[PDB]
């Protein structure tokens, strides 16, 4: 039967070359004697060209292969909840069967242009950077991007950190379901990785997909979809969901490995023309769902590692026009002692305000503008010593709003933490105090804030912003406590 | 007839027919499937096969499916129909209102007009915006080049030159998103709608919508601009209206033709474009033009990779270009509206020989007093502005007073605002400049001239101010 | 002249036309 | 079953087969040879005849000669009877010491520890060198890379760390020389038979190495590394020891690849190399690892091509250490070695919560300084050096002295520098460099900390200086 | 190794300083001394072609810089020096090359040689 | 490119024609640190022949490593000596312009052909300081040194 069966002409390299077959569909899932699945990618006159899910030793000339009536879909639903699995969904944290009751195809169509509405409900990271600079909404893509080690994943670990506050919480509206998908990564990063959330509490709502480096390329090239989907069936019921792509760089790697020898022809970099298309096709299908349709969501994470500060480079340039802003990290940031090492005149976010709440769009907007205004005069600092003290307090200014943007890995904050914070920056209070001492002045004023104050931090949540009596209590908890500090 | 499939290999498919070819450029209608697959014969391979690219996704297909042979191109629904609707690439409705109901369809190839049917003569397409109008004017049947991004006014911008074509030319809008972000899609289609130039109640829509979405195919994404431009063709062809066309963005219609070039196995050119870059780029671009009959004029979204001019992507479209309209995020923070930037934007038609040495003359004193004012700017944060002469105080004031009587209230704008919008005719923008330029409003206070239309309401608003 | 250099040929003019203040 | 040669390009070699045909990976034996010739099965091209990469040259084969299958992979000896030894891809004994007889042997390919199989314990492997243990520390059982360019120090800086680390170590070394330079493993070895790692006349050897060198075609270079991380896998499991591990260079085993990658019909990918490149080194680099089973730290000089540090190699490699050493050629031309860039180098164990907020605050300090200057180098360096602030030209002259107190003689480097040898405690290498930050020798002259070990003799030659 | 053993190091030392106070600005005594003593070891590693120099002579001629002995002579005269020195050591102490070359060292007695000898000719030279 | 960089191994003498010395008004346009001859010996040409072109091209290599600084500062950050150096360096990079028979319509002088010893000498003299009192001008398109001098005196 050379319909529903073929045999392998050759094999070398992920690749199997498939006579016969002559009923297979385009990208259907068949199966080798030995067990090992593979993907129908390129259907030819005279062969099949199969992608090797598995090692190539497995596979002979002569070997027989049978369409299984096999789909390429994956367990899906709550149960993968606090779950490690590979691309495909199988457990591989060694704690028995996902107790999957649902399944759900790993490449479908993103919701079109009419079931979605504006992004509105803010997604909260904890990052003061972030939350107040380069906000981000539920539906929204965000690229998380920059060189090697500038602090990416962190970003990542410290968003999925964040929502338990909401989650604990009794409010089912502020909920946040998280997926984490590492692709191309090795199992002792990923090992460490699983052992932060769990240490944080966060994996009992993260799905951890996985598909590291020593996984055949296909399996990397289709985790992100697997997680994606994952997280639609939150989106599709009414619920919410993160997804942090870790890193598409390296899924791109490996479609190319696939494309290559599968002889496509390459083009820049060796990339082919549908690698834009693989990646657009991922990221749409982050959407804010409207009303009608659950009014549900997911909000994806893409990281891109650039090579040497250069994001006009291909993959970087198409995952960057494809999403709805930019989180830019940088080397010399880092090192700087700004960290987390966000970009802050380059990150944006095209949603914006549209994801903010009241109490940050206030002190938000001013942080903006004065460390704009900073930026503009930030060279006459080191080379400056008969300055106006027009642009001798922007400067001041300016360096100590930049000392309040800096903060500790594994702590995100609340919102009206946040804004409290800044409160202190943007109204003046740490302008004469010196620049060094801002980071422990900040940990200590939150620390006695959270203690004594609850109740006015609990107020700055309840009112949606900063009333007179909120300002007027901030104020003479600020001054008397600078004033203490410095004593 | 009918064709089966011999080869998938992503969205290149390979259909062998038993009797006679499909031409080049043909659509063909795969059988069997839940939704339509459109495929454009791209190649003839010889031995009765041809070599097509999909404008959807190849998931699922067998070798030997059945493919049927449409006879022509991609054919769409034109007409006034379309306007208020939106259509992908192939024509059908994507905004679930249901079909589109045109008596006519039109095949989205078609080559450019001939010689004998061009214009001899340039005129411009007046959009009743001062600064364009003035300092950089737009061409009839020409192409602009729209640099600006996120938050500067560009949808507003848009939004509003639909209305002020409608209303001083008569001319219908299309919107061509060549990789439309589909979030960005869903919010412009409600912007619009909100701001009155979609009306799904009435007839009065005033752009026809046409969306190739990011997460499409590259042929999908290559071809949208052509389907665009079909619509824009009809009002132009068949009821000889000065069109406009809208481009966003003309990047990424490059990018897709790249895209679309190396998946048929196609050597890729500098900086890895496609070998027909040029082509691709004038085969679509010359169909952008005055014909005896009416004109499509259009605004065109470019990005610049690398911020690289000399890029053969925005090279070639710089060729095309008649002017350009930059968007700056520095004149925004000023509140200056629209935020077009009154010395980067450009125009090829400012030439006394195309629109007169009065309209030239006064674009020429504007352009040289808001170059000299900011040749002063950096003896203002020095000697203060009470050291200058008698002759640089007044440059200063007048240029000062020059660029707020350049922003405009915008009609399509007036909800957000609450402010009346302005349509300034290009006899009262030429005029208005004149005067100030003359010395006739130093008089006047500088926050009079801002957010106001003609000059007389420059005049009503200082009258006003206690 | 003065301490403070990057003035043009200030300090080298007069030095060429040459206790000193400067 | 017995095969035929047909094709002979390179080291690139192809059999046909009537019978069986063997899987991918399996060693076949080339039949009327003088030395043992394995060729490894890389891929089947239909019509009963595989491709194979040659482990030895392939001058003098004839099309038709006889090739036999054994069966399996290249399978090499393993146990304690391969410290002390030499071997080469193969499993063959390079030091003419005669037969290497262990009681097992295990294949060169073999799958990737699951995750399950993962460690996250990390503590801190002190090396008695400045930079490294301040800035960037090694982890017991971690992933250490060493990045360079072509002649900026690996090797010098491998050394140093078998010697400072490997000599007193406990357990088990492995050494594995993979397309190096076979000057460099005969030094290597004769270094250890006087220091006594590698003992000849009775059983007391911890160290075994594994040699495939740049003499080497690439077959052989491609698989060395697979060799020697092979015994090293048997130390860690069928033990459950803590192995050291070495290797200059894995560069070497992608370069291998790519030199075969276009005789295997592959298109290149960017930069001239094989479409495979990350994934033939994910089932390689995932194995040197750590589990469950027992340890393995892991150090691997890593050769960075036209010294750019984002090409393919080098980059794809990153991802796979817990902590990277970067050298470079700039501060190499300074005369600062060992050459690490205090701004390029990182260790997953750099956290306050781990090496406590005193090392970390001081590293980070350091570090702050450094870009700080950098961020005024190429600035005052036209603009002059009188236009600063009074507190600029402290850290200008603070930073220009912690540049040089990160440099170190090193005991390896004798050759070199003409200094004697410094190790330097991690106490001590805080306590200085916190000394320098906090203004404690802006009267000492910056030549001063140049070249030296502890803080102490910084302080020696600023009297030794004056006269 | 004895005349030659850091001067690697120290010429690397030398040239990145030379860069650094590329702008005549107040220099410690430290400095100076590199910067003095690297201008004229610069000059002593200049040669001509088709005139290899015998160990022994080159080892003399390094030992004249490296022990500072030159460190006072005007940098430009450092090549009229070296062969006005090497063609005095050559002829009138054939006994102290000789014994440098066949022990392949400097004893403490040909150190002490070596240094009478460069010492009073420099002064001579520089006369 | 692979065709010039081939071709020098080939060559015994090598003239480098430079663009950007040509558009300076330089001509002929040679680089005379690009430029070089197999016999450029002391033992061929003589020591004196010898000395003056190390010489002059040092003098033209030591301001070449000055000019990132002119570029941007210019020549009033530079010490004394150094701006002794660039203006004898550009009245020697003027002294190596000659005008041609043959391109006699586009220099508007009349062609020059200067003897070796003649050649030798007035580099020879320009590096000794002996003219570090003329204007740059004077040596620009003339023949001999004389011919520097007497348009020199010219320039009033
Ligand atoms: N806010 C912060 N403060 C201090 N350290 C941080 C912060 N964020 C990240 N780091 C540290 O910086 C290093 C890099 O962080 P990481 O999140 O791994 O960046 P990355 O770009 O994802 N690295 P990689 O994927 O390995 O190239 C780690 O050691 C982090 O612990
Ligand atoms: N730590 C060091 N101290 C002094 N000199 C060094 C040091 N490391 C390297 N060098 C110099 O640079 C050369 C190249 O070092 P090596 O380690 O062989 O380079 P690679 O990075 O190519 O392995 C050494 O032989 C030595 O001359
Ligand atoms: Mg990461
Ligand atoms: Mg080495």
């Amino acid at each position: 039967d050379l319909e529903e069966t073929g045999r392998v002409l050759s094999i070398g390299d992920g690749i199997a070359r498939v006579h016969g077959l002559r009923n297979v569909q385009a990208e259907e899932m068949v199966e080798f004697s030995s067990g090992l699945k593979g993907m129908s990618l390129n259907l030819e006159p005279d062969n099949v060209g199969v992608v090797v899910f598995g090692n190539d030793k497995l596979i002979k000339e002569g070997d027989i292969v049978k369409r299984t009536g096999a789909i390429v879909d994956v367990p899906v639903g709550e149960e993968l909840l606090g779950r490690v699995v590979d691309a495909l969904g199988n457990a591989i944290d060694g704690k028995g069967p996902i107790g999957s009751k649902a399944r759900r195809r790993v490449g479908l169509k993103a919701p079109g242009i009419i079931p979605r509405i504006s992004v509105r409900e803010p997604m909260q990271t904890g990052i003061k950077a972030v939350d107040s600079l380069v906000p981000i909404g539920r539906g929204q893509r965000e690229l998380i991007i920059g060189d090697r080690q500038t602090g990416k994943t962190s970003i990542a670990i410290d968003t999925i950190i964040n929502q338990k506050r909401f989650n604990d919480g009794t409010d089912e509206k502020k909920k946040l379901y998280c997926i984490y998908v590492a692709i191309g990564q090795k199992r002792s990063t990923v090992a460490q990785l699983v052992k932060r959330l769990t240490d944080a509490d966060a994996m009992k709502y993260t799905i951890v997909v996985s598909a590291t480096a020593s996984d055949a390329a296909p399996l990397q090239y289709l985790a992100p979809y697997s997680g994606c989907s994952m997280g639609e069936y939150f989106r599709d019921n009414g619920k919410h969901a993160l997804i942090i792509y870790d890193d598409l760089s390296k899924q791109a790697v490996a479609y190319r490995q696939m494309s290559l020898l599968l002889r496509r022809p390459p083009g820049r970099e060796a990339y082919p023309g549908d690698v834009f298309y693989l990646h657009s096709r991922l990221l749409e299908r982050a959407a804010k769902m409207n009303d009608a349709f659950g009014g549900g969501s997911l909000t994806a994470l893409p990281v891109i590692e650039t090579q040497a500060g250069d994001v006009s480079a291909y993959i970087p340039t198409n995952v960057i026009s494809i999403t709805d802003g930019q989180i830019f990290l940088e080397t010399e940031l880092f090192y700087k002692g700004i960290r987390p090492a966000i970009n802050v005149g380059l990150s944006v976010s095209r949603v914006g305000s549209a994801a903010q709440t009241r109490a940050m769009k206030q002190v938000a907007g001013t942080m903006k503008l004065e460390l704009a205004q900073y930026r503009e005069v930030a060279a006459f600092a080191q080379f400056g010593s008969d300055l106006d003290a027009a642009t001798q307090q922007l400067l001041s200014r300016g360096v100590r709003l930049t000392e309040l943007l800096k903060q500790g890995q594994y702590s995100p904050m609340a919102i009206e933490e946040q804004v409290a914070v800044i409160y202190a920056g943007v109204r003046g209070y740490l302008d004469k105090l010196e620049p060094s001492k801002i980071t422990k002045f900040e940990n200590a004023f939150l620390s006695h804030v959270i203690s004594q104050h609850q109740a006015l931090l609990s107020k700055i949540r309840t009112d949606g912003k900063i009333s007179e009596e909120s300002d007027a209590k901030l104020k003479e908890i600020v001054t008397n406590f600078l004033a203490g500090f410095e004593a | 007839t009918t064709g089966r499939i011999v080869a998938v290999i992503g969205a290149v498919v390979d259909v062998q027919f038993d009797e006679g070819l499909p031409p080049i450029l043909n659509a063909l209608e795969v059988q069997g499937r839940e939704t339509r697959l459109v495929l454009e014969v791209a190649q003839h391979l010889g031995e009765s096969t041809v070599r097509t690219i999909a404008m959807d996704g190849t998931e699922g297909l067998v070798r030997g499916q059945k493919v049927l042979d449409s006879g022509a191109p991609i054919r769409i629904p034109v007409g006034p129909e379309t306007l208020g609707r939106i259509m992908n690439v192939i024509g059908e409705p994507i905004d679930e209102r249901g079909p589109i109901k045109t008596k006519q369809f039109a095949a989205i190839h078609a080559e450019a007009p001939e010689f004998v049917e061009m214009s001899v003569e340039q005129e411009i397409l007046v959009t009743g915006i001062k600064v364009v109008d003035l300092l950089a004017p737009y061409a009839k049947g020409g192409k602009i080049g729209l640099f600006g991004g996120a938050g500067v006014g560009k949808t507003v911008l848009i939004m509003e030159l639909i209305n002020n074509v409608a209303k001083a030319h008569g001319g219908y809008s299309v919107f061509a998103g060549v990789g439309e972000r589909t979030r960005e899609g869903n919010d412009l289609y409600h912007e619009m709608i909100e701001s009155g130039v979609i009306n799904l109640k009435d007839a009065t829509s005033k752009v026809a919508l046409v969306y190739g979405q990011m997460n499409e195919p590259p042929g999908a994404r290559a071809r949208v601009a052509l389907t665009g431009l079909t619509v824009a063709e009809y009002f132009r062809d068949q009821e000889g209206q000065d069109v406009l066309l809208f481009i966003d963005n003309i990047f990424r219609f490059t990018q897709a033709g790249s895209e679309v070039s190396a998946l048929l196995g196609r050597i890729p050119s500098a900086v890895g474009y496609q070998p027909t870059l040029a082509t691709d780029m004038g085969t679509m671009q010359e169909r952008i033009t005055t014909t005896k009959k009416g004109s499509i004029t259009s605004v065109q979204a470019i990005y610049v990779p690398a911020d690289d001019l000399t890029d053969p992507a925005p090279a070639t479209t710089f060729a095309h270009l008649d002017a350009t309209t930059v968007l700056s995020r520095a004149i925004a923070e000023l509140g200056i509206y629209p935020a077009v930037d009154p010395l980067d934007s450009t125009s090829r038609i400012m030439d006394p020989n195309i629109v007169g040495s009065e309209h030239y003359d006064v674009a020429r004193g504007v352009q040289k007093i808001l170059q000299d004012y900011k040749s002063l700017q950096d003896i203002i944060a020095i000697l203060g502005m009470d050291e200058l002469s008698e002759e640089d105080k007044l440059t200063v004031s007048r240029a000062r007073k020059i660029q707020r009587f350049l922003s405009q209230p915008f009609q399509v704008a007036e909800v957000f605002t609450g402010h009346l919008g302005k349509l300034v005719p290009l006899k009262e923008t030429i005029k208005g400049f004149q005067q100030i330029l003359a010395g006739e409003y130093d008089h006047l206070p500088e926050q009079a001239f801002y957010m106001v239309g003609p000059i007389e309401e420059a005049v009503a608003k200082a009258d006003k101010l206690a | 002249s003065s301490d403070r250099g990057l003035c043009g040929a200030i300090h080298s003019s007069v030095a060429k036309q040459m206790i000193g203040v400067g």
